């Protein structure tokens, strides 16, 4: 068994350029979709091609799309980071 | 200045193996056998009968609870007489 | 000196009025007497205003902006939403 | 005066999860009573009255559990010796240890056998110089054949520094030789099954101690104090990398099988034995100022009048500052020796003559505090005036209480023959500390008890049960020693 | 009334005392030649 | 001020009173023979009076030996000297 | 003193249940952790109060969002 | 059946596997790594450790000059071999005293 | 791109401050930044709920009250449909 | 410069304390900790809309405070001198 550090996972995302989905901190309907550009020891996320997704309050489907681009997201607001596996 | 473990965390380390009841700030109450404890109040428990304010009575086995999300433990009375509460004369 | 907090030093060096929005939903207007790296500030000539909706006989009334004058102020850092140097 | 609360210790008996019943056994003059002395001096405030002592008498070993006048005059133990102590682990949890100090002379091994009936585990104390001796072989063979769990305490480590005066690599080879001698005797007792019952320092069931200077450690506790002194160190991995043919490469910082780096030392020699050798050498070899700076470089600080003390007293103070208390011994016994529940199941399987599917056997298997009283008495201790005896045994069910109506059952008692049975009366319950007796009104199941007034019918061993079992059930006897 | 001495001083004093200092290190040297055995032999009217 | 009998205000407005035994740098309190005191603002409407009586009713609980975290403490108040 | 690694050694290669703030649930086999307990999992499924399943793949979860762990086995 | 060394590396690896590859923190040092194993006063220290009383001490109380028996251990020890009868009798009479 | 050089490259250029509550954004020029990445920013003008609320001036923004900060090079902040 | 030392210098002053949850405290300062917690005497405490009560002492822990109102006669400029040693 080999351990996987979360910083190693972030580095793997950075070198693979896999897009990620970020939930906001107890904003259950608000997410950010984008390809990772950089991170630090405080996991502050420099994100590229990022779009803001607002979910419906009744059934949690994406309601609005807000393209935003390159963002330094604060490390204190990440709830979960999903590695969006593209259909290759 | 070595980081001395506080007397409350020492009492929590004494409380492992006993039956403790934890009240969280996220609303859950657990009654269970404290298996594992840390210096930053992360606790692993076994028996955990569950009781919340909305009445979520349930029973299950094994849990890890982080120390930031908890309010307070209740520990057995006999742990009051632990050796840490007697003043070592220096 | 060279960081953002230097504007508070500029507030110290000029004694100008500063509008502070706090996490309680209130607003402050005061002259900066002292500050630190931790953004804990001491203020003088302080006028603090806020907005409240009085509920009269179970009916939500119109929002009213009221205020209070405080001579000496010790405002603590983390509750501040934002600082405006006017 | 003790450093714990006796009421807290009586509270600790009502918990057969964290209790350990162990016997200290070994060859003659290998350091069992000195290990008990270390534990007593950790738990009792008696060092003040030992320092009011002059002449050759202040150079005497304390020998707390040697109380017979024969024991005092001959300088060796002739009787088994029980104590109950509150000892703390590394994490800070206090446990109750019920420890029997057995004699080490061969002629008195029957006392050892009596202790081996009552304990959950055996700590075998082996002197590092003499190694395994004939009584060590006898104790190993008996404890293995009776399926008693076994731990190893290598004693008298200071001799390797102060008597043999051998370099630390040769001290490692001497330690490994003694450990493999113990494992060789264990394997020779049961051929093919010695891998399950194997003592090795990387397994955590081997303790290195010097009981004259009152210190002990495992590899886990020594890696733990490295982690405390530095931080970021994983204790269990560093501990399992501190024994064997494992060499540390300091520029590569890597543990290998061979010294791939020039001048690399063995990991146990590099990290453990050379610090202890240098601690001894610099403590006994340096003046007060040089020793003060040397000990201050490791955070060790003595009182200013203690740096000019005699070298043995100074060495003891420096050792107790460096190694600390006996938490490593507590960790070893907690991890490698079972609670009275598991050992109670094994004990009822091995030495009980009645059926195991009955209710009283379920009370004895679960160490039930609220069940009917069953005590297995294997020892008799004379009083101060030697008019009568106290019966020392193990409460395995119920609570031993003063003023209790009981049936003492001899070795010849059966169902068809009730000839060897006497109805008697328990008068006072004691916790035995072998120099004082704590008067108690109750001792729960799975614990050691010293009863008065039930001695007359006991010849060698006995089974003390209640006058009547509330389910209407017959009683049986334990097997003889 | 009280003295304390360093290691070189005690070593020098021990080296200067070698005409009149004991060379016995093992107490086992005094087996059956000590006060207790002398008193026991006195009690039994025997001589070691 | 060790062992002085004290009352503690909790984050959710509850009270935690009893015999304190210990505290640390993070203001976490070991508190013996603890009584938890809870207040609820009940609207006790009498069948004869149309005005619903606003009363902050008081309810009790016993816990014994407790250990409260300093991240949820608000204020520390004196209850009584030790008996 | 730096924070020690949390005692997650028993939970390697185990399907676990994670209760997160906002009453979110994440069910997945453990992959690894750090000294802060940011937790990386494989085969992650998100669960909402309505009771449906969302496929995620292998993900990471912030430590301050982590509230409760629970072994399924 | 399996060794401690052929559990840490693997049969004849003579190296930790690089997938696990445990490494100590760079700050971690042996407890007295800079200090020498011995000192020029260490042979004398061990020699004085085994010296008879009072030479194994380094502090004490002062005694009367007549309270120091300089030759008492001569007759508290076994007599040398091949003495005259008068010397042996003197040894035994000092023992008697 | 590491975060500290990323915000060092956005000094004295058009920046959006997406705050953390109240649906508030600020448009202006990022003047100065510390190791705690607090914000001193000039020529601030403030939008709430994607509608204009007005110009303020020289503003200190504490980083804990902020969702994030981005570059505003040709980016429109009206709610897209 | 740390403002905890200025909290040390303004002891024995009758102040008003506004908390992060909303309660109001008032009375004369007994002492203040280096971790900006403060114990105060001659205390009156008003919760959210219910009846205030007075206690002889109250040790309020400082992570839940919003701000203070000091007495207007406090010589702030005299307390502004730096008595801490220069490193
Ligand atoms: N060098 C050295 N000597 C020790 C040490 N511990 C004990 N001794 C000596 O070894 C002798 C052991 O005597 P005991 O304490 O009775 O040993 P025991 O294991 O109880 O053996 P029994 O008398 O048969 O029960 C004592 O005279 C001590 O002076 C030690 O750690 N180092
Ligand atoms: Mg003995």
């Amino acid at each position: 068994r080999v351990l996987l550090p979360p910083i190693n996972f972030l580095f793997r995302l950075l070198q693979q350029r896999t897009p990620v989905q970020i939930w906001l901190y107890e904003q259950l309907a608000i997410r950010i979709t984008g390809v990772i550009r950089g991170f630090d020891e405080f996991m502050n996320l420099v994100i590229d091609d990022a779009v803001e997704i607002k979910l419906s309050p009744k059934t949690n489907e994406p309601e609005s799309k807000r393209p935003l681009g390159q963002i330094l997201l604060k490390g204190d607001n990440i709830s979960l980071i999903q590695a969006l596996s593209g259909s290759a | 200045m070595t980081s001395s473990i506080g007397i409350p965390i020492k009492l929590l380390n004494e409380a492992q193996g006993h039956i403790v009841t934890l009240e969280l700030t996220t609303g859950q109450t657990y009654r269970g056998k404290l298996i594992e404890a840390e210096d930053n109040m992360n606790v692993q428990l076994k028996d955990i009968t569950v009781t919340a304010r909305d009445g979520r009575v349930s029973h299950l086995e094994q849990i890890y609870i982080r120390g930031s999300h908890v309010r307070f433990f209740i520990v057995p009375d006999m742990l009051r007489n632990a050796p840490m509460f007697r003043s070592r004369n220096v | 000196a060279n960081g953002p907090l230097s504007l508070l030093q500029t507030a110290v060096r000029s004694h100008t009025q500063v509008l502070i929005s706090v996490r309680s939903g209130r607003k402050l207007l005061a002259r900066v007497k002292a500050f630190d790296r931790h953004c804990n500030m001491i203020l003088e000539n302080v006028k603090e205003m806020w907005t409240e909706t009085p509920v009269t006989n179970g009916k939500k009334g119109r929002p009213v902006n009221k205020d209070r004058f405080i001579s000496k102020m010790f405002l603590r850092g983390d509750s501040v939403v934002i600082v405006l140097l006017s | 005066p003790v450093y714990f609360d006796r009421g807290f210790m009586t509270d600790l008996m009502n918990f057969p999860e964290q209790i350990r019943n162990i016997a200290l056994a070994g060859h003659l003059h290998h350091g069992k009573t000195a290990f008990m002395d270390m534990l007593v001096l950790e738990t009792h405030a008696i060092q003040e009255r030992l320092d009011k002592r002059t002449g050759k008498k202040r150079d005497e070993q304390l020998r707390y559990t040697d109380v017979h006048v024969i024991e005092r005059d001959r300088g060796l133990s002739i009787k088994a010796a029980p104590m109950s102590l509150v000892l703390s682990s590394t994490k800070g949890k206090s446990h109750l240890f019920n420890i029997i100090d057995t004699p080490g002379h061969v002629d008195f091994v029957d006392e050892v056998a009596a202790a081996f009936r009552l304990v959950d585990g055996v700590c075998l104390v082996v002197d590092v110089v003499e190694g395994v001796q004939v009584n060590t072989e006898q104790i190993i063979k008996h404890a293995v054949l009776e399926d008693i769990p076994l731990t190893l305490i290598i004693n008298k480590m200071d001799r390797l520094i102060l008597e043999l005066k051998i370099p630390p690599t040769d001290a490692y080879f001497k330690l490994k030789h003694v450990i493999e001698e113990v494992n060789t005797v264990i394997e020779n007792t049961i051929p093919g099954r010695g891998e399950s019952k194997r003592l090795s320092p990387e397994k955590g069931n081997v303790l290195f101690a010097c009981t004259s200077m009152g210190w002990c450690f495992t590899l886990q506790s020594f890696a733990k104090m490295y982690s405390e002194s530095y931080g970021g160190v994983n204790v269990e991995e560093f501990a399992r990398r501190l024994w064997g043919d494992v060499y540390f490469n300091p520029k590569k910082r890597t543990f290998t099988r061979k010294p791939i780096e020039e001048g690399a030392k063995r990991s146990f020699v590099n990290f453990v034995m050379e610090p202890i050798y240098k601690l001894y050498s610099h403590t006994i070899s340096e003046g007060p100022e040089d020793l003060k700076r040397t000990l201050s470089k490791l955070g060790i600080f003595l009182k200013p009048s203690q740096y000019k003390a005699d070298p043995k007293v100074l060495m003891k103070l420096v050792c107790e500052q460096f190694f600390g208390p006996s938490t490593a011994f507590v960790d070893m016994v907690i991890k490698h020796i079972p609670s009275p529940l598991e050992a109670a199941e094994k004990k009822l399987e091995r030495y009980y003559t009645g059926p195991l599917d009955t209710k009283i056997a379920e009370s004895m298997k679960n160490c039930d505090q609220n069940g009917p009283l069953v005590v297995h008495v294997t020892k008799l201790f004379n009083t101060i005036d030697a008019k009568s005896f106290y019966a020392f045994g193990r409460v395995m069910s119920g609570i031993a209480r003063p003023g209790a109506d009981v049936r003492v059952l001899g070795e010849g008692y059966t169902l068809d023959d009730e000839e060897d049975m006497v109805v008697s009366r328990i008068s006072d319950v004691f916790i035995a500390e072998t120099r004082y007796n704590i008067p108690t009104d109750g001792v729960p199941a799975g614990n050691f008890v010293l009863l008065g007034g039930v001695d007359n019918s006991i010849v060698k061993t006995a089974t003390i049960v209640d006058k009547k079992f509330d389910n209407g059930e017959d009683a049986y006897v334990f097997k003889p020693l | 009334k009280r003295w304390n001495l360093t290691l070189p001083q005690m070593a020098n004093l021990y080296r200067l005392s070698e005409p009149l200092v004991s060379d016995v290190v093992d107490p086992n040297y005094f087996y059956l030649f000590e006060l207790k055995s002398f008193l026991t032999a006195k009690a039994l009217n025997v001589a070691l | 001020y060790i062992n002085w009998r004290m009352r503690v205000t909790l984050n959710d407005g509850r009270q935690m009173t009893g015999q304190m035994l210990a505290f640390d740098k993070h203001m976490n309190l070991v508190l013996a023979d603890t009584e938890e005191f809870r207040k609820t603002k009940r609207m006790q409407a009498k069948p004869n009076s149309s005005t619903t009586q606003t009363l902050i009713q008081e309810e009790k609980r016993t816990l014994g030996l407790t250990i409260v975290r300093g991240a949820n403490i608000i204020a520390l108040s004196v209850e009584s000297p030790p008996p | 003193m730096a924070p020690a690694q949390p005692e997650l050694k028993k939970y390697l290669d185990k399907r676990l249940f994670v209760e997160l703030n906002g009453s979110r649930r994440v069910i997945g086999v453990l992959r690894g952790y750090d000294v802060f307990l940011n937790i990386v999992l494989d085969d992650a499924v998100e669960e909402r109060p309505n009771g449906e399943k969302v496929k995620l793949g292998m993900v990471t979860i912030r430590g301050n969002s982590v509230v409760i762990l629970e072994p399924l086995e | 059946t399996v060794s401690h060394e052929d559990e840490l590396f693997g049969k004849g690896n003579i190296e930790e596997p690089e997938e696990e590859a445990f490494v100590l923190p760079a700050a971690v040092e042996p407890f007295f790594a800079d200090e020498e194993l011995e000192t020029e006063d260490t042979r004398s220290a061990i020699e004085l450790w085994w010296a008879p009383y009072p030479f194994d001490r380094r502090s004490g109380r002062m005694v009367r000059a007549q309270d120091v028996p300089l030759i008492k251990h001569w007759y508290l020890e076994h007599c040398p071999p091949k003495q005259p009868v008068k010397v042996r009798v003197s040894y035994q009479k000092l023992l008697k005293t | 791109v590491n975060p500290r050089p990323f915000l060092q490259d956005l000094v004295n250029q058009d920046v959006i401050v997406r705050l953390k509550w109240g649906q508030t954004e600020y448009k202006g020029r990022l003047v100065s930044i510390d190791s705690y990445m607090n914000i001193q920013l000039a020529n601030t003008e403030e939008f709430i709920n994607y509608k204009s609320t007005g110009h303020l001036g020289q503003v200190l923004i504490r980083c804990n009250n902020v969702l994030w900060v981005t570059a505003a090079a040709g980016k429109q902040m009206t709610p897209t449909e | 410069m740390k403002l905890v030392r200025f909290l040390m210098k303004c002891a024995n002053e009758t102040v008003t304390i506004e908390l992060k949850n909303g309660a109001i405290v008032h009375g004369t300062i007994a002492s203040v900790t280096p971790k900006m917690d403060t114990a105060l005497r001659n205390v009156r405490y008003t919760p959210k809309g219910e009846e205030p009560y007075s206690v002889e002492s109250l040790t309020v822990r400082g992570n839940t405070i919003r701000y203070y109102i000091l007495p207007d006669s406090l010589p702030l400029d005299t307390l502004l001198i730096d008595d801490a040693p220069k490193p």
